[PDB]
């Protein structure tokens, strides 16, 4: 969280957290309520969001389900949907934490070679993340969606 | 513009490698004459050249 | 580095002056435009990689020889190096737009570019041309977006062009 | 013995193609074609 | 500046600005109005603040102004007041910037060595800054006093 | 000069991001007393674990004749 | 480290599920206590040196340890003890601000116990000094945050022992 | 400066000795090579501007160096580049005639890299142009005279690099 | 660094075409000379200390360079000169086996002039020493490989000049 | 020196293309500001000496700088300081007209720092004098023109920093 | 380290004896199998990523370790594990080319077991991954090369155990 | 570095002559002055901070440098100035002990002028400060040792100029 980032910076400088860092921590503590609200809304509306995202992505990419793709088996299609669920869970974790650290340490660092080892196309997965973010933004309110969007955008950045 | 220059000295990044370049680079880095290993590399590659 | 607030603070500290009315006005202007700066930064963060790809996919048609033999993007290695440089430019433009100051643009981009690019034989004209193409794409995207203020976006790319370009006249 | 004469021998001259206009001057090439 | 710190943290990882750092930047820009109100109060009250703090210091620690003290004499007293003015100006810079980096860079790096060279009691200087904090916090609302107290306390800690 | 024989494991936190060759993170080495504090701080801040420490050199509680 | 806020996320990721009411209540409690934690952290940062000096005076000064033949007799060892106490105070402050003692477990109880045993540091004297730190900081910050900080200080003492 | 004769004479002088057998041998070798050197110098003098012309044509024409924004774009910049190549050709010819590379250091290389660094000029591109100059000279000069001219041009390239 | 193979391929690619008519001529010549050059390199590597011994005996020993006040006076400077002679022989071998002196440029001539001028090494004495090294190697390896190594030795000598 | 117009044309020509709409936008903005720029320039030109008189009276006169032992003490040094203030005002006018500080970088801030360092010129005193010049000019020319001139005056000051 | 030839030489040397018939025929066998070892190593290096990919697919894909809670769940942990498997494959290839297994203990088995214990890595799952690598490499290279590779792979697994 | 003894030894060695009476007289003079040098070194080491403090107060304080816009304005920059003076005093004491200004030339002056020219540090003002240090040290140590220290202080000043 932002608390972790501030305390890590203070430890690195061998000093206590500064005034600006303390005020940022205070602001994050204040906005924790909307962070929580992000949490319940995403958690309880994942299923429609994930279904719409998967259908849109596979319509745009008629290869993985098609011959010569990656998700022939139901075990593979369920795996792609599981990856959506895990990504959106990580996004909720990161929004609740306030920064990108949970996403970074759970499903961001090394994910490119993660899916190279499995032959899942990184551009395909980044397109999937784009459609998932679009679905989440459409399903969330305007200010709520604006707050949630940067984390999905950063995930897209790190993916490609 | 910038108010100081470090000095634009030439740079020679290796575009790709060849066997003689690899052997000579190993010898040069290790501060040695081309020992039996590099010499055999060079000999075999020259024969198959 | 130094954002606009830091550079104004340094300027007034130089003469040992308290923050006067003009200083307060400039600070207020930056603080009011901070919302638009953050919005543009969010937009460019969302569309960074695609913008750079489009910039290259127009720049190499403007200068076809940069992908032909003896051009400095010929290999896939060279092509990825060119893309990395353009992504560097976009990232530092984002940083400069949020900072409202080109000091970061000078400290971490321009202070050795001609040295490095001449050492590697990399042209310094197509580089700025691609930077300006990136700026045009960014401006068009921001204008399409609901950004009330977007004039500040042209500042970092223009400073890049001015500092990294050759003094033709 | 004389087979080692790589550098000391007469150098093998190479061929350097004279530089020519490229696709960056396609507009001018088409202008020349129509000015034909 | 908080903008400086966030941009530097982003560049140290080579990524674009993270959502958390953008949140911090937005909070800083929103609070900029209160920052300027506090800073303008400080600059308008610079004469009164410095005068009252100097009077309090010269009363609490008469040793520094007594003969044989560093501040003894008209010129030495004027220079002590000028240093108080310098630190008040640095406090204003930190208030405007939302952090203590300008105070650190201008008047808190090597201050111990400089005052050792000049023969000044660093604890006395810290006491002067603390009195400046009290006088200034007496001239503003509760929240603004707490806001300026962070910069004042940072100077106190760096001096003692 | 006092020596701290320290056994510790300090896994890297950036290998998969920097593409650097793997190294034997575990080590049981002797550290000088003066550098021991900074080394412990660095190991703990790198996420490492200090399995063991011993005073290999230098009588405990000695006041003079350190180095 | 491992924040109190990130603790619930880490647990939810370990069980492969989402934050629920049973942990979201703890999250809300942390959010409510955040302002008090930040206030205590600011106070402790302001009064870092004074707290250490007061605890040193109240616990170790004018004792067998500070007298000749004690482990805190020489000037270098006294300075080392002061530095250690300052680090204890700063890391207790970090634990207070983060709502957990995970950073104390990681960056404090990593090799400190065996290092002290090798150096012959008095464990009981260290515990007494930490108790003095806890009492002084509780007095300076208030009972409400004093108890919360003393929880992490007790964690440090128990880890040392 | 110093030709080969001057170099041998200076070595003998600094040692305070008469021209011994080895000095006579070196002088005889230079005298053996002299007529070919004169022939190559006359050829290059006849074809001075041409050689630079085809050198730039094989190297820098229709390129990023001569595009707008490059360092050779403007007419004045192109003239400056041509002037640099003219100096390089003339001084390589002088060095070939003298049998020594000391003239290059005395005149060209003593500050030229700092000059191009302050000018922003691309050392890689100028080295490419000089390298092309090597073959353009070799074609008109022959094989062994070409080797000598290439040696002096390689000295120029090493000085610039 | 680079070799003849990479130089040929670089020329071919920059021209944009395959290895048509003369790239393969140079490549076949290089491969033909490869075995003899490898044997010469092995002989030089075996005789490295010896070759330096006869070279120093011929050129530097019993001279003002070795006498007091000379740059090869003290034991450390003698060892440094011998190590430099080994450097010259090694990089001559590298250039011979790679078919190009670009290794000499990047690794030998990059800062040779700077280091030698800053230190005070006699350029003429070093050139004479390298000439003696070349002659000894040519005698010990044959006129053919002697000349083949001597081209790179003379490149180093010209760079020194 | 580069004004706004030459700056736009330079940015265009290093791209090789004609002035598009944005270039004309910048040019129209500069021409719009041109009338205010010219009015300020004419007023400053008429009130050249008076502004320097007021600035010297405000900052340097009756100070240690102008008393004995100060660098503005001797009559020749007083005249030199006045001429320097005239330089600052005139080049500020040039930068105002051109919409850029390129002339300041080329001529005013070109070696100025170590020039004053070698001569012994008090940097802080000259910066305060330039600030007084800026204040007087702003008072005499108007809020907007005063701020616009003060931008270049502050550029000179920060460069002197 | 050592190889087959080095090991037989050391075995003779410990008794200080010349190469007897047993050493002779062991060297004969190693020389005969060297071509097979080179072929298998070349194949493994050419397809190196595929072996690790298939081994993980048939070993830990859709598995408990990949499940959250295990040591294989996160993307970072998965990348670390695949890197470990790739290095184990490379060291097995080094051992097979060498003909001697001492290299594994030299570079790998020094502290991997205890470091995995410290990190809480499942040694049983590690051994299973090693075994799956065994079948993948055996299938890809051939039974003759498969057994030879599996000898060192089993050495690695036993050392980790 | 070099003291008087090593200086005379090297002077004899470079020409290869043994130590004669004329050389030995210099070492006798150095041995005569050694006691005074050691006394002065002890005094200066005792009063290192005080000397720099007094020199700074007597030369730099309340001048243009310390005021805003000067090169001694920020606290860090003041501390750097104090550190530079500390270097000058300490290395002057080293040179006075060694009786030779070689450590000053090779560890205090070789590039210091370039560093000040880059940083904008006023060389004339730093020379004035070193003169103040010279006067203070002369008053503190006596006419003879004061003059000897001032010799090397003037050496540093001349090197800076
Ligand atoms: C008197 C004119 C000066 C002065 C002295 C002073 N000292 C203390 C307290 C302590 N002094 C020490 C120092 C040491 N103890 C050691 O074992 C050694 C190792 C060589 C040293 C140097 C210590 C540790 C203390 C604390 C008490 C203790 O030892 O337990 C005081 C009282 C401090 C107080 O307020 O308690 C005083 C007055 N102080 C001055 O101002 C004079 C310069
Ligand atoms: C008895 C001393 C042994 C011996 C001597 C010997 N030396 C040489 C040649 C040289 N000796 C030196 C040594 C030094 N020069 C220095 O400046 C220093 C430090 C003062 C030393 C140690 C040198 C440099 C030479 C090279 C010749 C020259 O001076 O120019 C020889 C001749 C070797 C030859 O073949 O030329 C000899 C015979 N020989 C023995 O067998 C004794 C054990
Ligand atoms: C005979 C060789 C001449 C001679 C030599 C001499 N050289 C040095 C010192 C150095 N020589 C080098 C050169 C190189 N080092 C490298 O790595 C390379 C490429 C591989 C080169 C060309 C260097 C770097 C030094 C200094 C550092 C070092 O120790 O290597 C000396 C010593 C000079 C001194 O007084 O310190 C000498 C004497 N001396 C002669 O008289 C011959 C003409
Ligand atoms: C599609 C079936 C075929 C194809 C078409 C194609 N290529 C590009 C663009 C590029 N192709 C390359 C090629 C190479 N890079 C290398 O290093 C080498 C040797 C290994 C080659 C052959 C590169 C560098 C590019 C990008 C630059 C460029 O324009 O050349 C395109 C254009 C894509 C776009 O417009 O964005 C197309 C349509 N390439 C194939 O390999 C297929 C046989
Ligand atoms: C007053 C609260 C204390 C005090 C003050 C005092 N200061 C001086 C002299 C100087 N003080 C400074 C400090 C600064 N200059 C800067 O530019 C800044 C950074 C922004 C600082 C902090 C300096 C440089 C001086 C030197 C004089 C000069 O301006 O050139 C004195 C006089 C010392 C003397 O005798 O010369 C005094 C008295 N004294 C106290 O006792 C108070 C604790
Ligand atoms: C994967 C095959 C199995 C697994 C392992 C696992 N290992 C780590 C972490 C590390 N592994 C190493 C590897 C080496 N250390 C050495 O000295 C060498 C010898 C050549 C090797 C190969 C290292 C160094 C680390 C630490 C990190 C670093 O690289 O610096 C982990 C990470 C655990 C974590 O969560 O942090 C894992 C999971 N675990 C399994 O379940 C697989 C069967
Ligand atoms: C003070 C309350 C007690 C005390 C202290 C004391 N400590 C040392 C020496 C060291 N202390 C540490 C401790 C740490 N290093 C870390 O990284 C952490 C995290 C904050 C801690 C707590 C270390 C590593 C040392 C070694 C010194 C070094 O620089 O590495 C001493 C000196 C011991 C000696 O001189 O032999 C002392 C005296 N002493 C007491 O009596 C108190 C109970
Ligand atoms: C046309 C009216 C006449 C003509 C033209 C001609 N020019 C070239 C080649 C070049 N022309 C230039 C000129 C400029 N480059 C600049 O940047 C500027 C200012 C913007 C000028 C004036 C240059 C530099 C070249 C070199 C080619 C290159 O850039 O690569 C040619 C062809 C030369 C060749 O060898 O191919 C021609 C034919 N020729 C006529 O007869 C007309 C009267
Ligand atoms: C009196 C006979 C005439 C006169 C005098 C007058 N002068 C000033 C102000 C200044 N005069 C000087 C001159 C010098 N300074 C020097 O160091 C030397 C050379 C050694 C000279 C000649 C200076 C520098 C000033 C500036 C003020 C200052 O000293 O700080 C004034 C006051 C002007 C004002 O308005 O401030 C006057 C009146 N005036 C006459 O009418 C007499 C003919
Ligand atoms: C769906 C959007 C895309 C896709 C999916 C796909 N994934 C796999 C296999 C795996 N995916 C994961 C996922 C993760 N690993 C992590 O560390 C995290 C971050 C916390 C996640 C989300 C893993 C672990 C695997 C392998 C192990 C397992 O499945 O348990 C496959 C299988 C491919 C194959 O079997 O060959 C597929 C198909 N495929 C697409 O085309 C989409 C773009």
């Amino acid at each position: 969280s932002v608390v972790s980032q501030v305390i890590l910076q203070a430890d690195d400088q061998l000093r206590y957290p500064t005034s600006g860092e303390l005020k940022g921590i205070q602001a994050f503590l204040t906005t924790g309520a909307q962070r929580i609200r992000i949490a319940e809304t995403l958690a309880e509306n994942e299923k429609k969001i994930v279904d719409q995202a998967q259908k849109q992505l596979f319509k745009k990419h008629p290869e993985y389900r098609a011959p010569g793709g990656n998700a022939y088996g139901q075990r593979q299609y369920n795996q792609c949907l599981r990856d959506y669920g895990w990504y959106l869970r990580l996004v909720t974790y990161g929004v609740l934490a306030g920064n990108k650290e949970p996403i970074e340490t759970t499903g961001l660092i090394g994910v490119k070679e993660m899916y190279n080892s499995l032959n899942v196309p990184v551009p395909g997965m980044v397109d999937a993340v784009t459609v998932l973010k679009d679905a989440a933004l459409g399903l969330l309110s305007a200010e709520d969606a604006n707050e949630t969007a940067p984390y999905f955008d950063y995930i897209i950045q790190f993916m490609s | 513009s910038v108010k100081a220059s470090g000095g634009s000295s030439l740079a020679r990044p290796q575009l790709y490698q060849t066997v003689p370049v690899s052997a000579i680079s190993q010898a040069e880095q290790q501060d040695r004459f081309l020992e039996g290993s590099e010499l055999n590399e060079l000999t075999a590659y020259f024969q198959s050249g | 580095m130094r954002d606009a607030v830091t550079t104004l603070i340094k300027n007034y500290d130089l003469t040992g002056r308290y923050l006067d009315r003009n200083a307060m006005d400039e600070l207020k202007a930056y603080f009011e435009s901070g919302s638009a700066r953050i919005a543009a930064a969010a937009m460019i963060n969302a569309n960074s990689a695609t913008i750079v790809k489009r910039a290259a996919a127009q720049l190499f048609e403007e200068i076809p020889e940069l992908i032909r033999p003896s051009g400095n993007a010929y290999t896939t290695r060279r092509f990825s190096a060119c893309l990395r440089d353009m992504d560097y430019y976009l990232r530092y433009a984002s940083y400069a737009l949020i900072a409202a100051d080109n000091n970061v643009l000078d400290e971490r981009v321009l202070q050795g570019l001609r040295e490095t690019y001449n050492s590697l034989g990399v042209p310094i004209g197509p580089t700025v041309r691609g930077i300006q193409i990136m700026k045009e794409m960014i401006e068009a995207m921001a204008e399409d977006s609901s950004l009330n203020s977007t004039d500040f976006i042209a500042s970092p790319f223009d400073h890049m062009t001015r500092e990294l370009s050759e003094l033709s006249v | 013995p004389s087979q080692v004469a790589f550098a000391s021998g007469d150098p093998i001259p190479q061929n350097v193609a004279r530089r020519t206009p490229g696709p960056s001057l396609n507009r001018f090439k088409e202008m020349a074609r129509q000015v034909k | 500046s908080i903008v400086t710190k966030s941009i530097v943290n982003a560049d140290a990882e080579a990524r674009y600005l993270s959502p958390g750092e953008l949140d911090r930047i937005k909070a800083f820009v929103t609070g900029g109005a209160a920052r300027l109100r506090i800073a303008e109060t400080l600059t308008g009250s610079r004469e009164t603040i410095v005068k009252q703090a100097g009077d309090r210091l010269f009363q609490k620690r008469p040793d520094i102004v007594s003969p044989g003290g560093n501040a003894y004499g008209e010129e030495m007293t004027a220079t002590c007041l000028r240093d108080m003015d310098y630190y008040l100006r640095l406090v204003t810079y930190g208030v405007v910037s939302g952090d203590v980096t300008p105070i650190e860079e201008i008047g808190l790096v090597g201050v111990r060595e400089m005052y050792r060279s000049l023969g000044t009691p660093i604890e006395a200087v810290a006491q002067s800054v603390r009195e400046m904090k009290e006088v200034a916090s007496g001239l503003m609302s509760s929240d603004d006093a707490a806001e300026a107290s962070a910069y004042f306390d940072f100077v106190i800690g760096k001096m003692s | 000069m006092r020596m701290f024989r320290i056994t510790a494991c300090v896994p890297s936190q950036t290998r998969i991001r920097t593409q650097r060759e793997l190294q034997n993170t575990y080590f049981t080495k002797l550290v000088p007393y003066d550098n021991w504090f900074r080394e412990q701080q660095r190991i703990m801040k790198m996420g490492g674990k200090i399995v063991k420490v011993e005073l290999a050199t230098g009588r405990p509680g000695t006041n003079a004749g350190l180095a | 480290m491992q924040d109190a806020i990130t603790a619930v996320i880490n647990s939810a990721d370990v069980q492969g599920k989402y934050l629920d009411g049973a942990a979201m209540d703890k999250l809300k409690s942390y959010f409510a206590s955040g302002e008090l934690r930040v206030r205590a952290a600011s106070v402790i940062s302001a009064n870092a040196a004074t707290i250490v000096k007061e605890a040193v005076a109240k616990s170790l000064l004018y004792s067998d340890v500070t007298r000749p033949g004690g482990n805190m007799y020489t000037t270098r060892r006294y300075a080392a003890c002061i530095r250690d106490l300052d680090y204890y105070l700063r890391y207790a402050t970090y634990a207070m601000l983060a709502g957990d003692a995970s950073i104390l477990d990681e960056r404090v109880l990593n090799g400190l116990k065996e290092t002290y045993n090798s150096l012959g540091v008095p464990i009981s004297s260290t515990v007494q000094a930490i108790q003095a730190i806890k009492e002084v900081t509780a007095s300076l910050v208030g009972a409400d945050a004093g108890k919360e900080m003393g929880v992490y200080l007790d964690y440090i003492c128990s880890g040392l022992s």
